[PDB]
């Protein structure tokens, strides 16, 4: 329908799913969208933008490895599934949907097979937050520099063999 | 021999017999491609191994030797590198950007790709990606915010290709420096339009160089991301 505020955001770690609530007020946010960018880039301003729900790691790297082939073909993995059924706030008879930010349009389609009651956005404005949640990183989360840095070199590397056949 | 420093960090230029620009070996003893190795003297004196970095053999190495201003490519940099290859290049984009660095380097072809993992084995500030960075949504568990992005792709729509990856992952104000070869895509035309496709994804010209005498009809342009526009 017509164009509704971004409630939520999915944010893939090579550690595990990220969801976070977005607290930006989305009036007329066309008009204000490049004081927002600015503010994206420092992490104070940004921490007014949006705040962690739930962070739920993977159990370990085989996990990791199918979570990051489920992603990269759109694919809902039973942890996303989890993730998702969990904290995202369920549909009622006085809030009948919700909307979540993500990166992939491709994604959109499998997670509403999941939940029919969620509207996946990813607009301008939806790309610009996650980037924000990207650049910085563990300063989001409870438990360091390198941290991300690390499960990345381990998960492209097992990525990439399983494509070359490794 | 006499090690240098090149006007860029991480950059150096061993004097002797000949000039030759070079990079700090990441994993001493280890060559990549043949490229020969120099060790300098600096209880036993201290030994440094540098690799010679030949202009005519990579893209990034012509366009430094061109004088570029801004590198955007440095120590402790973030740097996504599309078109990586085998990893000649990247093995001296790794060295600049040192330990406390990262070369995302990607790939789409598995002939390269496959040495480009080996490579990136005795080097853990790269993580080799082998997927086509047409669609980059399929990597980005892989990736960070980066500093600059570097493509030497070679592909008629790689405008497309840089634009897709410096949406997802190129910090505000980072940097893109882009080979252009003429030909895959008269030079100049093709030159002005490509730089033009650029200005249209947020990404404003700096430098435009050509690789003669390395190259013939190749460019090496080099932008600043403005995220919120063109100013």
């Amino acid at each position: 329908g017509a164009m509704a505020p971004i409630e939520y955001l999915l944010f893939e770690e090579p550690t595990g799913y990220a969801v976070f609530k977005v607290k930006l007020q989305q009036d007329d946010i066309g008009s204000r969208l490049k004081e927002v960018q600015e503010q994206i880039n420092d992490f104070g301003a940004f921490t007014k933008l949006i705040e962690l729900v739930s962070f739920a790691p993977f159990k370990g790297a085989a996990e990791a490895l199918e979570n990051a082939n489920d992603i990269s073909e759109g694919l809902v993995s039973e942890s996303l599934k989890a993730i998702l059924d969990l904290n995202l706030p369920k549909a009622s008879s006085k809030k009948k949907n919700i909307t979540l930010a993500i990166s992939d349009k491709n994604l959109g389609p499998s997670i509403k097979e999941e939940f029919p009651y969620v509207d996946c956005i990813s607009n301008e404005l939806a790309q610009d937050l996650i980037r924000g949640v990207r650049l910085h990183g563990e300063k989001l989360f409870k438990g360091q520099s390198g941290d991300l840095e690390r499960a990345q070199l381990g998960l492209g590397h097992a990525y990439s063999r399983a494509k070359v056949k490794f | 021999v006499v090690i240098e420093p090149h006007r860029h960090a991480g950059v150096y230029i061993a004097r002797g017999k000949e000039d030759l620009l070079v990079t700090k070996n990441m994993a001493p003893g280890e060559s990549v491609y043949g490229e020969k190795r120099i060790s300098v003297e600096e209880v036993p004196p201290t030994k440094v191994e540098y690799r010679v970095w030949n202009p005519f053999r990579s893209k990034l190495a012509a366009g430094i030797m061109g004088g570029l201003d801004e590198l955007f490519i440095a120590p402790g940099k973030k740097v996504l590198y599309l078109g990586a290859a085998s990893g000649t290049s990247v093995s001296h984009v790794s060295d600049v950007v040192g330990p406390e660095g990262v070369v995302y380097a990607v790939e789409f072809s598995h002939r390269p790709g496959r040495e480009l993992i080996s490579m990136a084995k005795k080097r853990p500030n790269i993580i080799p990606i082998i997927e086509d960075a047409r669609h980059p949504q399929k990597y980005r568990m892989l990736i960070g915010m980066v500093d600059c992005v570097f493509a030497d792709v070679a592909q008629p729509d790689q405008a497309r290709i840089i634009a897709l990856n410096s949406h997802m992952f190129l910090k505000d104000q980072g940097g893109v420096v882009i080979s252009i070869k003429a030909n895959c895509i008269d030079a100049e035309t093709v030159f002005a339009r490509e730089v033009q496709k650029l200005r249209e994804e947020r990404i404003k010209p700096l430098e435009q160089l050509t690789l003669e005498p390395y190259e013939r009809d190749h460019c090496i342009v080099v932008g600043r991301y403005m995220r919120s526009g063109l100013k």
